[PDB]
C-alpha cells in the first residue's frame, strides 16, 4: 500500500455497509490482550498519513453506529491498549447510538451511556476511568 | 480394548446406564453429570465421528430421553446446560454463547431433541410422562 496512495484504497477495502476497517476488526478477533497487528496497523498509519481517519473510523450501519475502536478497547479489558488509541488521536467523545445501544427488548442491546467514559464506568473498569480523565492532550 | 458403545441385552450403553443409576441426590448428581463429560471427551478423543448421545436402547430411548422419562432432573440439567469449553470436545457443548459484550451475553441453547425429534422428545417425555416419574413437575 505504501507504493500506492492509500487514500480511497483502504477506504474501499473496509467491509461494505458496516465500516469495518482493519483496526476495528483487529480488536474483535484479538486474544488474551493482544493481536500483534494493532500496533502494526498504527505503525502503517503514522508513516502513511491519514491516521486520524483510521482510529476514529466507526461503523456505518444504524445498528453498530459510532462504536469506535476505543469502545472495544475499554470493554475487552486491555487497559494498556486504550493508552495507545488516545495517544494516537482516537476520539473519546464518540457517540454510539446505533440500536444495540438503545432500549429495546427486541435485539436486547446493552445501554452503557453513549460515551466511552461511561462504558468503563458500567464495566468495572475504575483504573481506566481514572485514566480517561488524566490522559494526554485530548 | 473396551468398546465405548456398551450395547447390552437391554440395549443401554454406558450413558444409558449412567442415567439408570442416578438418584437425583446431590452426591450422585454431582458425580454422574461430571462423568458424562469425560466419557464424552473420551468418545470424542478416542472414537470420533460417533456422537454418543444419539444412541438408543432396546426400548428406543436416548440417555437424554431416558433422563427425561426416568425423572432425572439434575442429569437432565447437565445434558441441556452442557457447556464444554475446549476444542475437539466443543461440538458436544449444548449451551453455546453467541456473543458477550460486557455482562450481557446471549446463551445459545440447542433444541436438538427437546422438540421435534423422530422419537421421545424431552418435552413429550416429560409432558407425556406416566404419573410417578419423580420430579416430573420440576
Amino acid at each position: 500500500l505504501q507504493k500506492s496512495k492509500k487514500h480511497l484504497t483502504d477506504n474501499e477495502f473496509k467491509d461494505p455497509e458496516t465500516g469495518k476497517t482493519c483496526l476495528l476488526k483487529a480488536m474483535l478477533n484479538l486474544h488474551d490482550g493482544q493481536n500483534t497487528t494493532i500496533p502494526l496497523l498504527l505503525e502503517i498509519a503514522r508513516q502513511t498519513d491519514s491516521l486520524k481517519e483510521l482510529v476514529n473510523a466507526s461503523y456505518t450501519d444504524s445498528y453498530y453506529k459510532g462504536q469506535t475502536a476505543l469502545h472495544i478497547a475499554i470493554e475487552r479489558r486491555n487497559m494498556a491498549l486504550v493508552t495507545l488509541l488516545v495517544e494516537n488521536g482516537a476520539d473519546v467523545q464518540a457517540a454510539a447510538h446505533g440500536d444495540f445501544f438503545k432500549k429495546t427488548k427486541g435485539r436486547p442491546g446493552f445501554y452503557f451511556g453513549e460515551l466511552p467514559l461511561s462504558l468503563a464506568a458500567c464495566t468495572n473498569q475504575l483504573g481506566i476511568v481514572k485514566f480517561l480523565l488524566q490522559n494526554s492532550w485530548q | 480394548t473396551a468398546d465405548i458403545s456398551a450395547r447390552d441385552s437391554v440395549g443401554n450403553t454406558v450413558l444409558h446406564a449412567l442415567v439408570e443409576v442416578a438418584d437425583n441426590t446431590a452426591d450422585n448428581t454431582k458425580f454422574v453429570t461430571s462423568m458424562y463429560n469425560e466419557i464424552l471427551m473420551l468418545g470424542a478423543k478416542l472414537h470420533p465421528t460417533l456422537k454418543l448421545e444419539e444412541l438408543t436402547n432396546k426400548k428406543g430411548m436416548t440417555p437424554l430421553a431416558l433422563a427425561a422419562g426416568t425423572g432425572k432432573i439434575g442429569v437432565l440439567a447437565y445434558i441441556l446446560q452442557r457447556e464444554i469449553q475446549e476444542p475437539e470436545c466443543r461440538h458436544l457443548s449444548r449451551k453455546f454463547t453467541e456473543w458477550a459484550y460486557g455482562p450481557v451475553h446471549s446463551s445459545l441453547y440447542d433444541l436438538s431433541c427437546i422438540d421435534t425429534c423422530e422419537k421421545n422428545s424431552v418435552l413429550e417425555v416429560i409432558a407425556y410422562s406416566s404419573s410417578e416419574t419423580p420430579n416430573r413437575h420440576d
